[PDB]
RNA sequence: UGUGUGAGAAGGAGCUAUACAGAUACAGGCGAAGGAGAAGCGGGA
RNA sequence: UUCGUUGACUGUGUUUACCACGGGGAAUUAGAACAGAAUAUCAAAAAAAA
């Protein structure tokens, strides 16, 4: 695809952005992935979710 | 030259004597037939029984103990089988570039037919000697272990083979007899 | 050898359902196709022949050969012949039990047995060769040493006696040749196929070279005349970039003028596979 | 011979031709000829199932239906009939250990081993082998091969000294075959490098080759345990 | 046991190794042969050597016709050491021999 | 699936359960006699026996008892299987295989002509194994 | 001279036409049932040397149904999404079960024509 | 080698009476050579009358 | 987010209303594997 | 495997693809629910003197 891509969570699911090099261009595509993974970084997206039981033995799958 | 001509694949009728007369006699079919089922037994009624149930005990304890015995022989040269197969390719994946492609070939390797018009590493065609053969070079002594049910089948198999290649050295030593011109052959 | 004109046949008629006639029922196209679906030719329609002396006179005496010979030697190299393509590695020894000191005759077909659950019953029904295809194959290769003699045996009088007395070292032996004349290359076909594609060797990617001696410097000298870096590379990888400039014309200009920037079609076909031998990489 | 020999083995007296080398090693060619027994074994637990399955059907009245009609055809062959009408050089030589497979070896000067041969740049292994053959073992001398790809093969380097010669070392790819029945024995040429010929069975081999060279091969030859 | 090659070939079984050896022949449905009237039932166990009769002659290649046996479908051949030990202990009584 | 592989594989020391042919992956079974008592853990034997085999090159593909025996039918296998085999032989989009989305047949609310995997489909009649992703 | 008239003359001439082709756009809710891309089983002959479109169909992707005339229908409440195929250069429809909600001019990226 | 490759044959097949397409690029002949300037169609006779005249003139 | 669309007595060699209770529906299962050579049987499960 | 079967069943409901209407009928979903009778496939079997 000749694409950036950056991932993040969204909803207790993982998830990815693209970001193509034909929209924007070689230079302004990075810019833009790294500006979005700076939003990303604020508003705390990138946190991995976590589920617990609270018993020893049962887990989700 | 002729300049038009095309052959193909034919079967005089003469040179088959013996095969349509083995076949068509009803006395021989018969038997034929009968050799082909050998129990020949009903088995269309309850009231059948091809053996009490004292003689099958016998002969399921012959066989478990049989299959038992040949399995646990066998296990011994699967192993080694195993073990020797796994070196050939290990051998052919390390030979050079160039060298590859007739690593890849089959001991029958030979060219492609060509079909000429009228007037490396491949040396010889292949012929598996004579001499090599199993029945070839141990028929004397097995034959003389042969039993008499043993050598009746020998001879009804020998017998049975004949028909069925009556002309094998008719062939081989006239093959031109066994072709027909294409026109000839489609309008029979 | 003999030379004679061959010819070729004509191809034999398939046959299809009195049904659709505007369209074309013959696209070219895989089978089980979720968009282009194969219509499917009922075996009653297929046309055949008459049943005479040479169509069922003849399978008849090759039944006769197989019941002589007995259908346990034929289930045997069938077992062989199964067996052989699942074990070229190394195994650990595998027993049919839980427990115990038992043994078995192979552990890839015990194993492939035990998955599959495979019926005791079609095992024992195919040996009887209920097809022509299993009785043409009979006559062909029907030796018991036919992985080790070809169809050498195809036509020998003595041939029962492989059949009845051939167990032990000697079973070994024909495993032993048989691996050795096994092919291994690529395969070319077009029909479909349902199974398991043959173990295919690798190509290196280290070629050879020639060198001779030289005694003006007492060393071995390369063969190959000497180039520049760019010409010994060109050679060797190819050209160099993403792109280059097309083939030239080998053959003198044509007399008149022709429309040669013109492609075949204007809808070119998707790309097909790529087939052949493998890299290896390095260990 | 001496010369061939040094140029088989070493690389000091340089040969007629130009050698085939990868990645600095020499490809080189080998042949294993082996025997097959003469007498014929059979199991124990064979001749006891077929003898209870003959018996068994025997007694149940199981066995073929084979007629008269077609067990007494008149053909040249014919060979059969009724019982009831019936009462009207210690290790050069081929006959050793009838019932055991017998390998070939080759002594070049001291040391027991395998033939070998180097493979001319542009030239087949088949080709190799056919040299080898026609060379060292005989004239007419022609085994039936197996097959045309290698069963093993094997690294052998140089000292540290012979390597500014410009070759690393040598590769090695041993060859299986079978010998014909009713072929004589070997006729090694005044020309030829092998000194002495011997067969051996696998038991005895471990006593002539060194373990390095015993295990090269030892996954490819025949069990006999 | 066995730890060569001639002790393999030289092997005396023992009577527990033929009894895990010995044959077991299993259902799958709950079906009535039409020909015997003989009623069958799911996760049963038979010997072979009696479970049918007509089926035998199938098995050890006594008849060329595989239709013999209308339930003959129905049938799974296993050997008694591959049976778990439930059924084995439940099944005790009509596998054995004696 | 029309896939080569040896079972029960000699790497020395090593003894790997499935081993593939055409491609550098190893499919481990794991069994409850690898996990301790009560836990969804390793143990230390097998975790070292992983890291060597990754060491070795090759890929190896967990398979868990508690996960394939909820799959009580060959259909949520099937698809299963090839969705872990790409998840594995992708070069593409690397990632950590952790929190990836799952959703199989007969476990999953979906419609039940939804399929990922024809019956006897190929193109170009290329083995699954020969196939590139 | 002589001329023959053909069958298809006017005025008997066919009315309805093939309306062969796609029927929803992307990042357009639809629920099952409804008929995403209409096709034919009707196949002419010497498909390979043709210039027009509708002698190819597309193929099936997620969430979607084949219909007996070859036609592609949704399978679950959701949005159209189009995909590429380079394996095999034909378009694939896919289809994200979405809830009927405001559409952003935010989340457009999500309904982006991508190859595989 | 040189060859005396065989002249097309007519089609007997009607086609449309579209237009006539412009050329691609410029057409380098080594020697002599008389080209167009303009499009217009040219008759299988009058292309034989031309050639009959230019091999009279130029000679055998 | 880029597709549908053959009007004029225009061209072409369009054209057939038909089959199946099943080796033509059909669960499960199986299914075609280069070249050379043997056979002269238009045979995949 | 030369393997099974008749589901090409019987009822309740007025929501949906296209749209002059007609024939939802060049031929679309589990209207994923409810009330009967049939056929096909099960699942599990780990730990081998350290």
């Amino acid at each position: 695809n000749e694409a950036w891509e950056v991932y993040f969570y969204e909803n207790l699911k993982k998830s990815a952005k693209p970001f193509p090099v034909k929209k924007f261009g070689i230079a302004r595509a990075k810019r833009e992935a790294l500006l979005f993974l700076e939003q990303m970084k604020l508003e705390g997206k990138l946190e991995k979710p976590t589920f617990s039981s609270g018993v020893d033995g049962v887990t989700f799958d | 030259p002729k300049h038009l001509t095309r052959y193909l694949p034919f079967v005089p009728t003469s040179l088959v004597h013996e095969t349509t007369s083995f076949l068509h006699d009803a006395t021989k079919l018969r038997a034929l037939l009968a050799l082909i089922f050998s129990p020949c037994k009903p088995e269309a009624s309850v009231a059948d029984e091809l053996a009490s149930p004292a003689a099958r005990l016998e002969f399921q304890q012959e066989k478990e103990r049989y299959h038992a015995i040949r399995d646990q022989h066998t296990d011994c040269y699967r192993r080694h089988e195993s073990a020797a197969a796994a070196s050939m390719w290990r051998a052919i994946e390390a030979l050079p570039s160039d060298l590859y492609e007739e690593a890849v070939q089959s001991v029958t390797f030979a060219p492609p037919y060509e079909n000429e018009p009228p007037p490396g590493f491949y040396h010889e065609r292949f012929a598996f000697p004579r001499a090599l053969m199993f029945h070839e070079m141990y028929g004397e002594q097995i034959f003389q272990s042969l039993s008499q049910l043993e050598r009746r089948k020998l001879q009804v198999f020998m017998n049975l083979m004949h028909v069925r290649y009556p002309h094998a050295e008719l062939k081989r030593d006239k093959p031109a007899l066994f072709w027909l011109p294409e026109r000839q052959v489609l309008s029979r | 050898p003999f030379k004679i004109f061959k010819a070729s046949p004509p191809p034999a008629p398939t046959g299809r359902k009195p049904t659709g006639y505007r369209g074309n029922h013959w696209h070219k196209k895989v089978l089980y196709d979720p968009v282009y679906p194969t219509t499917k030719v009922p075996a009653a329609l297929v046309p055949r022949y008459p049943i005479d002396w040479r169509n069922g006179g003849r399978a008849l005496l090759i039944a006769a050969l197989s019941k002589l010979e007995g259908a346990s030697a034929l289930q045997r190299r069938i077992f062989l012949r199964e067996n052989s393509r699942e074990s070229q590695v190394p195994q650990t020894p595998l027993s049919p039990f839980q427990t115990g000191s038992s043994a078995s005759g192979g552990g890839a077909y015990l194993v492939s047995s035990l998955g599959r659950k495979r019926s005791y019953v079609g095992r024992i029904a195919v040996s009887l060769m209920p097809r022509h295809r299993q009785i043409a194959d009979y006559q062909r290769v029907g030796g018991f040493c036919s992985p080790r003699c070809f169809s050498e045996c195809s036509k020998e009088l003595r041939r029962c006696l492989c059949a009845w007395r051939c167990t032990g070292f000697h079973e070994h032996v024909v495993q032993m040749d048989g691996m050795l004349g096994e092919y291994k290359g690529e395969v070319k076909t077009e029909k479909p196929l349902f199974s398991v594609l043959r173990r295919q060797a690798r190509r290196n990617a280290d070629p050879s070279e020639g060198v001779a001696f030289c005694a003006e410097s007492a060393k071995f000298k390369s063969v190959r005349r000497a180039q520049h870096p760019a010409f010994e590379a060109f050679d060797r990888q190819g050209p160099d970039g993403p792109s280059q400039k097309p083939a030239p014309r080998k053959e003198p200009p044509l007399p008149f003028y022709s429309a040669s920037h013109v492609p075949n079609v204007p809808r070119p076909p998707p790309p097909q596979p790529y087939t052949g031998p493998l890299k290896v990489r390095e260990g | 011979g001496t010369s061939r020999r040094l140029s088989l083995f070493f690389s000091d007296p340089p040969p007629a031709y130009a050698l085939s080398l990868h990645a600095g090693y020499k490809i080189q060619a080998a042949l294993c000829v082996d025997r097959l027994p003469l007498v014929y074994r059979e199991p124990r637990y064979e001749k006891r199932w077929r003898e209870f399955k003959e018996q068994w059907e025997a007694q149940t009245k199981n066995g073929l239906t084979l007629a008269d009609e077609i067990t007494f055809m008149k053909f040249p062959f014919h060979f059969f009939e009724t019982e009831e009408a019936q009462k009207k050089k210690g290790l050069r030589s081929l006959e050793r250990e009838p019932e055991r497979t017998l390998y070939l070896i080759v002594r070049y000067g001291d040391s027991w081993q395998f033939p070998l041969e180097d493979r001319i740049h542009g030239q087949s292994m088949r080709s190799t082998l056919k040299r080898l053959c026609s060379e060292q073992l005989g004239s007419s001398y022609a085994p039936f091969l197996l097959g045309y790809s290698p069963f093993s093969y094997a690294k052998r380097t140089y000292p540290k000294k012979t390597k500014e010669a410009g070759i690393l070392g040598r590769k090695i790819f041993y060859y299986r075959a079978h010998h014909i029945p009713g072929s004589e024995n070997l006729k090694l040429p005044e020309g030829s490098p092998v000194s002495d010929f011997a067969w051996v069975t696998l038991q005895e081999l471990p006593a002539y080759i060194s373990p390095r060279k015993l295990a090269a091969v030892s996954a490819g030859l025949l069990l006999e345990e | 046991t066995v730890k060569s090659l001639a002790a393999a070939e030289q092997w005396e079984p023992s009577p527990l190794t033929l009894k895990q050896h010995q044959q077991v022949v299993v259902w799958k449905k709950d079906r009535t042969c039409i020909l015997c009237k003989k009623e069958v039932q799911g996760g049963n166990v038979e010997k072979v050597e009696t479970a049918c009769e007509k089926a035998w002659r199938f098995l050890s290649g006594y008849s060329r016709s595989a239709h013999v046996c209308p339930i003959l479908p129905q049938m799974r051949i296993l050997r008694y050491g591959e049976l778990p030990l439930r059924d084995r202990a439940k099944f005790d009584a009509k596998l054995r021999r004696e | 699936l029309r896939i080569a592989h040896f079972c029960y594989a000699i790497r020395g020391p090593l003894v790997f359960d499935v081993l593939e042919r055409d491609r550098p992956i190893v499919w481990q079974c794991n069994t409850a006699d690898r996990f301790y008592v009560n836990s969804a853990e390793k143990t230390t034997a097998v975790k070292l026996q992983e890291r060597i085999t990754q060491a070795m090159g090759l890929k190896v593909g967990n398979c868990e008892y508690w996960q394939w025996m909820k799959m009580k039918r060959k259909r949520t296998r099937l698809e299963y299987i090839r969705m872990q085999r790409y998840y594995i032989l992708k070069d593409r989009r690397q990632h950590d295989p952790d929190f990836e989305g799952w959703t199989l047949p007969l476990v999953h609310h979906m419609h039940r002509r939804n399929r990922l995997h024809y019956d006897y489909y190929f193109p170009n009649y290329t083995p699954l194994s020969r196939v590139e992703y | 001279a002589s001329y023959r008239r053909p069958s298809r003359a006017s005025p008997t001439g066919q009315a309805r036409k093939p309306h062969v082709g796609v029927r929803r756009l992307a990042a357009e809710y639809v629920w099952p049932g409804v008929v995403l891309v209409k096709q034919r089983k009707v196949i002419a002959f010497n498909v390979e040397t043709k210039r027009r479109n509708r002698h190819f169909k597309l193929y099936p992707g997620e969430n979607v149904k084949v219909s007996k005339v070859t036609n592609l229908v949704a399978l679950c409440h959701g949005r159209v999404k189009f995909t590429h195929d380079v394996s095999r250069d034909v378009l694939v429809v896919n289809v994200l079960p979405e809830r009927r909600e405001e559409l952003l001019r935010e989340d457009l990226w999500r309904y982006r024509t991508e190859h595989v | 080698p040189p060859f005396r490759f065989k002249a097309p044959q007519e089609v007997r097949i009607k086609v449309p009476i579209g237009r006539i397409p412009p050329a691609v690029g410029p057409e380098i002949r080594l020697g002599k050579s008389i080209v167009a300037v303009a499009p217009h169609r040219v008759t299988a006779e009058q292309l034989e009358d031309a050639r009959r005249v230019l091999r009279r003139v130029l000679g055998r």
